[PDB]
């Protein structure tokens, strides 16, 4: 089942500063009180990240994946539920679906027929994100990952057919923009998908009481190949980082 | 621990022996360097218990009895201010004996002038 | 020392002659719990099998497959592999496995083979000439056969062209035996392609129904989700053993660790990026990996003109891991430690010197 | 920065050892830097070639380390000879040599 | 060393080859010196009814050493169950003839 | 300027860093040598006219 | 085969020349010290201690 949303208000996309966010653990290796220099797909410090709002604003476009995606979410009441990953987003090719419904998180790699406007609806009684599912190759059910009160950071990478999802939950009290601080993203799950992904789309949830969009805001950043100098404390958490290509001092 | 790697390494000859011998030469050279610098006296001199040197004070350079390492306050400060087949060999002279050699040299140059360097 | 110096006379001194190694005693392989098994119970031992023209294809992926139980079962009358070895199924890894399940006649069991020509091979199930995987077949007279005749299992008898490898044909087009036009109406020379078998309990060997499952392996650029079973052994601590933890191998002494890992971290590295801490996959505990006590073996001797007594110095090696005296330089064997102080004759290290008077340190 | 000369010697030695250790993680053109992975993934005819590449790379690294250690040893020996001369002439006697 | 093999197996009579007769019939060392000679013998070593006089070791527990000959006509145990010198389920003769 | 050559050269590790460090050490050593030989006075003396 | 022998022998010769140059530097330093001792101890009386 698909429904066209024809009540949107036209507005240009916003932009903001990444500050020192987007750092994640490059590997599953403990390091104690040491500085490690690593070359990987990292998000540049103080970069220009695209800012989308949900307020009548309902920002669900399809964007190129590039080499990786940094997703920042200033979220309250759990409007953002999942993501759409693929190349052509139709039954011709194979696409990846990430959903978090009221009970669990489901990760599926199948040939889905995506709607032009996919969404959920809130008691949750409205699922309108696909119309068909023909050939499934991989299914994985896991534990649920989840004023703006919650900050959700995610990093998605496609390296050697492995899909790395890094995530971090942060308690914030900032009203509008991204807070300034340091929080290293823990690795959450590695998926053996082995498929081509070039485009993605956020999945939102409607509020029914037409439809109303709950207050949420999210940010999209792009991963670039660069070097980071990570500092590991006594307890083994990354407390500070240096971008080797940002300015000559950090270089 | 790979036996195949060692079998292939035997084709290259005595490179390993040369590397070990060069490192051994460096290691004995460091001990010889310490021996040349500090072991220039064959008598271990001590200062008198009464530090009556005509007003001259050597407390900052003489060994401190309070410290377990028997080092001078200056030497203690100097030591505080300095912070897969690999082995580190210990030096032949320990820090205590090097401190003892410096103490003997200081006692000789304080109580005997330059006479101890040229004879009794 | 004479061998190392290439001389029959040795001058007084200390000579580094060998390299002591603590030989590994045991091999400890710790791999995580063997869970998420592949559903082979519902394919080999299903309630109802499929026909050979419509053979059921089950995809085995994202699981660990225990081929030892399948291979060691004595019920199977035929276990023939054409691209791999039966004893190496538990060691190799594949991207995915295709399981083709069907029932055929006892005489047609040989027809599921590369290069074999038969009715089942040409019209029902075809294998490629470079086929990899294993064909398993077993008798099913006690279950499939019925006293009234089991006609549920159909098979294709006629087709214009031969099958391609891994191709199904469930079409029910009326075959033309001759050249007469047939528009779906049966006639003298137009018959239905699917015929029923005559499985009955009174038939002997060769006409009994045989259940065949064919496993095919894929080795594409996809990750190898399907792997063999992992036989985890017991964990031994405080000894120089060869450890294999989740594919990370090496040699070391595994001791208890006070380092508290975060839950996502598995291995531990020092400044020099060498693994010195690790987490056991079976039980979530942290173990320190101390390298084995490798050392240099030095021989301390006076001149051969004076005496033939020697002492052995194991550099940087504790005396419990090899006239035995423990020095900071290492373990010295063959020298009697004395409390008197003399001039240094042969340097040992860390303030220790050796001399001949027997050899004293 | 009073004790920079000793700290420089300690830093150079530690950095040299560190560089040596880190040379083990380099494959030197081989498929992997681990001998065990090469021995487990390939047959001995090609594993011999890959192990030979690792052997020549590690041997070149070790020769480089030993050569630079010998050069630094010569520098330290010169400094120690100077220190022994200062010990003999400044501490054990009074020197008329200017500066 | 004289023997008769198939047409496609002539590449396996070489140093450092992976194969079936290389592992269980005739193994050459990696440092082998000498020459391998192969020529077609369809006119002499073939019969219209089938020449089955040439046999190869289909089954063996382990790969042979270089210049090692195995002529033992013992049964092979392919499974957990012992065979006791008698053919049966998962008990096959190691030597099979070429058709 | 070959990117493929640099990609292959990165497989050999930190040889290039070692060579650059050694050359930098020699370069600063030459300046230290000149400083030690000629800069032995902190006052610029001048002769009388 | 000759290429393998050439690279091995060339590496051996370069290594030998490298330690020969280092030993030459050490012997040159010792010879400079010996020349200084000949000038100051034999050709004059030295006030330098030891
Ligand atoms: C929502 O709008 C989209 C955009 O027009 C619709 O997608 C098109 O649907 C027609 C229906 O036949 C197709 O012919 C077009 O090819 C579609 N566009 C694209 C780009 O594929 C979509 O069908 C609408 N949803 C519903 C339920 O009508
Ligand atoms: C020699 O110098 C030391 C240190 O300068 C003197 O020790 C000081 O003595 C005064 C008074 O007794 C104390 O207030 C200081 O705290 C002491 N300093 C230290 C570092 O101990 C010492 O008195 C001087 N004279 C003699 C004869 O030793
Ligand atoms: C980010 O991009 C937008 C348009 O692409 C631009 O207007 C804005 O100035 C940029 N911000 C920064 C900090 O460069
Ligand atoms: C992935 O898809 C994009 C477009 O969808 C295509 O240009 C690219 O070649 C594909 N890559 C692979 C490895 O298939
Ligand atoms: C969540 O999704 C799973 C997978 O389809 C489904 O089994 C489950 O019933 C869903 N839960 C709810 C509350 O809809
Ligand atoms: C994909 O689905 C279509 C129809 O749903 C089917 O014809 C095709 O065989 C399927 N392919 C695979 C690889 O499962
Ligand atoms: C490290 O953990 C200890 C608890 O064991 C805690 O007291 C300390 O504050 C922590 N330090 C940092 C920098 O997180
Ligand atoms: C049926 O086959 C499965 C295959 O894995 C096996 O595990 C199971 O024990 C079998 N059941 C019986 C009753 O033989
Ligand atoms: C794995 O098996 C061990 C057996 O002792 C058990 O203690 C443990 O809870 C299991 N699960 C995990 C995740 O280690």
């Amino acid at each position: 089942q698909c429904v066209n949303l024809t009540t949107r208000t036209q507005l240009p996309p916003a932009y903001t500063n990444s500050f020192t966010r987007g750092v994640y653990y490059p590997d599953k290796v403990f390091r104690s009180s040491v500085l490690h220099s690593t070359q990987d797909l990292f998000l540049p410090f103080f970069s220009n990240v695209t800012w989308f709002h949900a307020i009548k604003r309902f920002d669900n476009p399809v964007l190129p994946f590039n080499d990786g995606v940094y997703f920042a979410s200033t979220e309250k009441s759990n409007i953002i539920r999942g993501w759409i990953f693929g190349t052509t987003l139709d039954s011709k090719t194979q696409s990846l679906l990430i959903v978090n419904n009221a009970t669990n998180v489901v990760i599926k790699v199948c040939e889905f027929q995506f709607c032009n406007d996919p969404f959920l609806g809130v008691m949750e009684s409205e699922f309108r994100v696909y119309s068909s599912a023909n050939n499934c190759t991989f299914e994985y059910v896991s534990q649920p990952f989840l004023n703006f009160k919650n900050l959700r950071e995610f990093v998605f990478k496609n390296i050697d057919g492995y899909f790395k999802i890094y995530s971090k939950h942060t308690p914030i009290n900032l009203v509008r923009d991204l807070p300034q601080g340091f929080s290293a993203l823990e690795p959450l799950v590695d998926l053996p998908i082995g498929i081509n992904i070039t485009r993605f789309q956020t999945l939102l949830a409607l509020h029914r009481s037409g439809w109303t969009a709950g207050a949420a805001a999210y940010y999209v950043g792009y991963l670039q190949p660069r070097t980071f100098l990570l500092k590991y404390n006594e307890n083994g958490t990354i407390t500070d980082a240096v971008d080797c290509a940002l300015d000559p001092l950090s270089e | 621990d790979s036996t195949e790697c060692s079998n292939l390494l035997l084709q290259y000859g005595s490179f390993c022996t040369q590397l070990n011998r060069a490192l051994t030469g460096i290691a004995v050279e460091q001990d010889k360097n310490t021996q040349e610098v500090f072991a220039q006296v064959k008598q271990i001199y001590k200062t008198p218990p009464i530090k009556d040197f005509g007003g001259f004070n050597f407390s900052q350079i003489l060994p401190d009895p309070s410290k377990p390492s028997k080092r001078s306050p200056i030497e203690d400060l100097l030591f505080n201010k300095v912070t897969n087949g690999l082995t580190v060999l210990p030096p032949l002279l320990t820090d205590e004996m090097i401190a003892q050699y410096t103490s003997a040299l200081l006692a000789g140059t304080i109580t005997s002038g330059w006479t101890f360097g040229a004879g009794p | 020392t004479k061998c190392t110096l290439k001389s029959f006379t040795v001058e007084k001194g200390i000579y580094q002659t060998s390299n002591f190694r603590v030989q590994p005693t045991e091999s400890i392989v710790r791999f995580p719990n063997i869970t998420n098994l592949c559903p082979f119970g519902e394919v080999f031992n299903a309630t109802r099998f499929a026909s050979v023209y419509a053979w059921n294809r089950k995809r085995i992926s994202n699981c660990v497959a225990d081929y030892s139980v399948l291979y060691n079962s004595a019920s199977f009358s035929t276990f023939k592999c054409y691209g791999v070895s039966p004893t190496k199924l538990n060691d190799l890894c594949f991207t995915n496995v295709y399981a083709d399940s069907f029932v055929i006649r006892g005489d047609e069991v040989r027809q599921i083979a590369p290069g074999q020509t038969g009715k089942i091979a040409d019209y029902n199930y075809k294998l490629p000439d470079d086929f990899t995987g294993c064909v398993i077949a077993w008798n099913s007279n006690n279950l499939d056969s019925k006293v009234g005749g089991n006609y549920n299992y159909l098979y294709r008898l006629f087709r214009k062209s031969n099958l391609k490898p891994f191709e199904r044909d469930i079409s029910t087009e009326i075959y033309q035996a001759g050249s007469t036009p047939c528009n779906g109406v049966e006639g003298f020379n137009c018959y239905f392609p699917l015929q029923s078998y005559g499985f009955q309990p009174t038939y002997g060997v060769g006409y009994q129904p045989y259940r065949v499952v064919v496993l095919s392996f894929e080795l594409l650029h996809a990750p190898a989700t399907v792997c063999g079973p992992k036989k985890s052994t017991n964990l031994v601590k405080n000894k120089c053993v060869n450890f294999n933890f989740n594919g990370l191998t090496g040699t070391g002494v595994l001791t208890e660790s006070n380092k508290k890992f975060l839950p996502f971290q598995q291995f531990g590295r020092d400044i020099d990026d060498t693994t010195d801490a690790v987490r056991d996959p079976q039980t979530l505990e942290i173990l320190d990996i101390t390298p084995c006590s490798f050392g240099g073996v030095s021989v301390i001797t006076p001149g051969t003109n004076t005496s033939n007594q020697v002492a052995v110095l194991y550099q940087g090696v504790n005396c419990t891991e090899v006239n035995v005296f423990q020095t900071r330089a290492g373990c010295l064997i063959g020298a009697e430690h004395v409390n008197n102080s003399y001039e240094c004759d042969i340097p040992i290290g860390a303030g220790i010197c050796a001399s001949y008077q027997s050899i004293i340190a | 920065s009073a004790l920079g000369k000793l700290q420089d010697v300690v830093n150079q030695n530690a950095q040299a050892l560190n560089t040596l250790v880190k040379q083990l993680s380099s494959n030197f053109g081989a498929i992997s830097s681990v001998l065990n992975d090469i021995l487990a993934r390939l047959d001995p005819p090609e594993a011999e070639v890959q192990i030979d590449r690792l052997i020549t790379g590690r041997l070149q690294s070790l020769q480089t380390y030993v050569t630079q250690q010998l050069i630094r040893a010569a520098e330290i020996r010169a400094s120690a000879n100077l220190a022994a001369t200062k010990m003999s002439e400044c501490v054990l006697g009074q020197s008329k040599r200017v500066d």
